[PDB]
């Protein structure tokens, strides 16, 4: 995962 | 703004601890100590005063995921912010770190701006 993919992932987890 | 927030920087790679310490210094945080793995980190943390952890994943002796779980389970430090900064970038692992209570997650290689952005975001979530 790129940082943008990480951010999208964590946003979907409620961060 | 509170610039005395004391950071523990955990990474088995000396260059990376140096990078993170220098970046924190730029942001105005001079109260920074280092550890090389989770066992070293837990020893440092019993000296008190630590308000923030930035941690690698892959480390000998105790890895960052074990460290994070240990911190989350300790009443002496359960809600202590932990930012993961790691080469580990598999979706499953990022999800696992998050579920284990990681406060945020930065994949290596990262820019100064990314670190500042992720730290700021954690501060905001917590009212810091
Ligand atoms: F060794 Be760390 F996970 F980059
Ligand atoms: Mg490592």
């Amino acid at each position: 995962a790129s940082q943008d993919q990480v951010d999208d992932l964590l946003d979907s987890l409620g961060f | 703004a509170d610039k005395e927030l004391k950071f523990l920087v955990v990474d088995d790679f000396s260059t990376m601890r140096r990078i993170v310490r220098n970046l924190l210094k730029e942001l105005g945080f001079n109260n920074v100590e280092e550890a090389e793995d989770g066992v070293d980190a837990l020893n440092k943390l019993q000296a008190g005063g630590f308000g923030f952890i930035i941690s690698d994943w892959n480390m000998p002796n105790m890895d960052g995921l074990e460290l994070l779980k240990t911190i989350r389970a300790d009443s002496a430090m359960s809600a202590l912010p932990v930012l993961m900064v790691t080469a580990e970038a598999k979706k499953e692992n990022i999800i696992a770190a998050a579920q284990a209570g990681a406060s945020g997650y930065v994949v290596k290689p990262f820019t100064a701006a990314t670190l500042e952005e992720k730290l700021n975001k954690i501060f905001e979530k917590l009212g810091m």
